[PDB]
């Protein structure tokens, strides 16, 4: 029965491995850069005036 | 378990230092490092600005609308609620044939909603008919276990997550498997369709999410970085990230690219786990409903907390922010529906 | 307010008014869940059946037992479902005592439960029929497999009959107390008070939950 | 002795033989039973005008008091043996 391993040691596992990986500070500030260029159209950090607000 | 098992266990473990390795090496930051400066959201606070009373049993799934209006409630009496949430009228009451629901899914095109639960079949319900009433398009059955999660990829397929330790997709039309990803080695409890919907990430119950490719049907990369059940999970609005809510009172968030996990979200007083989490429009913010009957904010950027949401008697067992992120859709097992600001 | 809108209220209030007419009932029915082993027999334990669940009533009350099927060995999260209900029906045959410590663990475990700490157990140890066949010969005894099976008090088939029952009560009262009470039964194959000891132990069940919510236990 | 009765019930506060009674209409079935005792004392002495005003309602109150509180007390253990009152009733 070698599909437990062989699924879990050359599919998966060797496929895995096998991936383009980029440093840690390209998508902190990635994240960083989204979230500050969303700041004004995020009505919950910033709430929106009571009349655009429909609720 | 052949000589390729004294062999091909060690080898199979091969490719695990060589990933750890390869995984610690690419990091030269935390998040907290370049989100340090940043300056805090505040005490970000959020009144309740509509109750949706009506049901009876606890709710345990709740979906909203892709007009930022229209939600979905599941509760375990037996009944489907749609909801609008400008004047928290009831649009439908859609009865179940199964009593147990612990899923429900709105169409993105807004004509069809989904329900599944220990029956381990995934009813799916046309809302616009000529008919007039809201009556089954399908009975999507062939699934063993008990369905955990089902979201709507297009008008006619449906990705569903089940306790069998499979996370499956579906062909409306057709009724049939078109694939089926396997890997996970416990019952599989959340889902969160990408925004392209060419990818989705489950975390199942062995502390490990998978992020497959919906498109092509194999597991891309797995995750672990918890040490509990994983009963929660949400994608970062970029399409670059995603939240992972687990029992163990923490919730951490990886990065697709980083291949990594980037902050954990805890806090020493909390003890209770998390049922379910959401980015509210850019992913600073990340809603969080526990189990202590509360709902934290986290400033996920700085892993702080923002605010509390109390206000359920029960535990929080929905949790979803709107389209247009202007407000949100927590609901709790006290049968109580509500909106925060 | 617009005409729509204000027809659109009225059918909203229609909604909650079937929504709450259910409500009495889906309250009237109580609801009870059987669990147990493969070779337990929960089926048989209710002769008269009238997700498998049934559907009986005694004494004119109704409940709906639900058997659950199909999933595997873990009932750890499915079990995060059931914390509503009237009582919890633990199902074990003994007519083997190579299975009674995996039964006994397996009671441990769903006793002890974070979702469980405030429901109730009515225990049924289902095939009595032949433990007196196996326990009158004594071809193979419970010393075998347990240390001190060598006291308890046909005379020999109840003493072998009630050493499970100060097992289980064992397991059931070393942790939780008042909130939830074990209810250790003997059920047979043609035994015929099965579904009249389950009432007469839910209506105990409902009276001290009474008692607890009116704060007089 | 009622004192002493008062004070061994709120020493032994969360006891369920304790809690088997109703605990606080018990406390203030208590309290009366104390009235009761005290209003024998405005029998005994001069007869003022006062005192002679304040003397059998001050004993009727007091155990009309009393036999109320035996009498719902006992009512909703009797309720709660029902088949399928209040924290303050």
């Amino acid at each position: 029965a070698s599909i437990a391993q062989a699924r879990k040691l050359v599919e998966q596992l060797k496929m895995e491995a096998n991936i383009d990986r980029i440093k840690v500070s390209k998508a902190a500030a990635d994240l960083m850069a989204y979230c500050e260029a969303h700041a004004k159209e995020d009505p919950l950090l910033t709430p929106v005036p009571a009349s655009e607000n429909p609720f | 378990l052949q000589s390729e098992l004294d062999q091909l266990r060690q080898e199979a473990e091969q490719l695990k230092n060589q990933i750890r390795d390869a995984r610690k090496a690419c990091a030269d930051a935390t998040l907290s490092q370049i989100t340090n400066n940043i300056d805090p959201v505040g005490r970000i606070q959020m009144r309740t600005r509509r109750t949706l009373r009506g049901h009876l049993a606890k709710i345990y799934a709740m979906h909203w609308g892709t007009d930022s209006r229209l939600l979905v409630s599941a509760s375990q009496d037996g009944k489907l609620i749609i909801w609008d949430s400008y004047t928290t009228n009831k649009v439908h009451a859609i009865p179940l044939r199964s009593s147990w629901v612990m899923t429900c899914a709105y169409a993105p095109s807004g004509n069809y909603v989904a329900c599944g639960g220990l029956d381990n079949i995934c009813s799916i319900y046309n809302l616009k008919t000529r008919e007039g009433n809201v009556r089954v398009s399908r009975e999507l059955a062939g699934h063993t276990g008990y369905l955990s999660c089902c979201r709507f990829l297009d008008d006619n397929q449906i990705v569903t997550s089940s306790g069998d330790t499979t996370c499956a997709l579906w062909d409306i039309e057709t009724g049939q498997q078109t694939t089926t990803f396997t890997g996970h080695t416990g019952d599989v409890m959340s889902l969160s369709l990408a925004p392209d919907t060419r990818l989705f990430v489950s975390g199942a119950c062995d502390a490990s999410a998978k992020l497959w490719d919906v498109r092509e049907g194999m597991c891309r990369q797995t995750f672990t970085g918890h040490e509990s059940d994983i009963n929660a999970i949400c994608f970062f609005p970029n399409g670059n990230a995603f939240a992972t809510g687990s029992d163990d009172a923490t919730c951490r968030l990886f990065d697709l690219r980083a291949d990594q996990e980037l902050m954990t979200y805890s806090h020493d007083n909390i003890i209770c786990g998390i049922t379910s989490v959401s980015f509210s429009k850019s992913g600073r913010l990340l809603l969080a409903g526990y189990d202590d009957f509360n709902c934290n904010v986290w400033d996920a950027l700085k892993a702080d907390r923002a605010g509390v949401l109390a206000g359920h008697d029960n535990r929080v067992s929905c949790l979803g922010v709107t389209d247009d992120g202007m407000a949100v859709a927590t609901g709790s097992w006290d049968s109580f529906l509500k909106i925060w600001n | 307010v617009s005409a729509e809108d204000k027809a659109a209220a009225e059918r909203s209030k229609m909604i909650d008014k079937n929504l709450r007419e259910d409500g009495e009932k889906a309250r009237r029915t109580l609801r009870l869940l059987l669990l147990g082993a493969d070779n337990s027999g929960k089926s048989t334990i209710v002769k008269q059946m009238r997700i498998f669940e049934t559907k009986f009533q005694v004494d004119k009350v109704n409940f709906h037992m639900f058997d659950v099927g199909g999933q595997r060995d873990e009932r750890r999260k499915w079990i995060q479902c059931f914390n509503d209900v009237t009582a919890i029906i633990f199902v074990v045959d003994s007519s083997d005592y190579n299975r009674l410590q995996e039964a006994l663990n397996d009671f441990k475990s769903i006793w002890n439960n974070r979702w469980l700490r405030t429901i109730s157990v009515i225990l049924f140890l289902n095939k009595q029929d032949l433990l007196a066949e196996k326990v009158l010969a004594g071809k193979s005894k419970i010393e075998d497999y347990f240390p001190e099976f060598a006291r308890y008090t046909d005379p020999r088939v109840t003493r072998a009959k009630y050493f499970i029952r100060k097992e289980f009560v064992d397991i059931s009262t070393a942790s939780g107390d008042g909130r939830h009470i074990c209810y250790p039964h003997f059920t047979c194959a043609v035994d015929t008070e099965n579904a009249r000891r389950i009432f007469n132990d839910c209506k105990d069940i409902i009276l001290q939950m009474n008692l607890r919510e009116y704060n007089l236990v | 002795l009622t004192a002493f009765v008062l004070g061994v019930f709120i020493k032994f506060r969360n006891t369920p033989i304790v809690k088997a009674t109703n605990r606080e209409l018990s406390y203030l079935l208590l309290f009366s039973l104390l009235c009761c005792f005290s209003s024998s004392l405005f029998f005994i002495g001069e007869p003022q005008d006062w005192t002679c005003r304040l003397r059998q309602p001050a004993f009727g109150i007091s155990f009309v008091l009393c036999i109320s509180c035996i009498l719902v007390k006992t009512n909703r253990v009797l309720l709660v043996f029902e088949a399928k009152w209040g924290l303050n009733l």
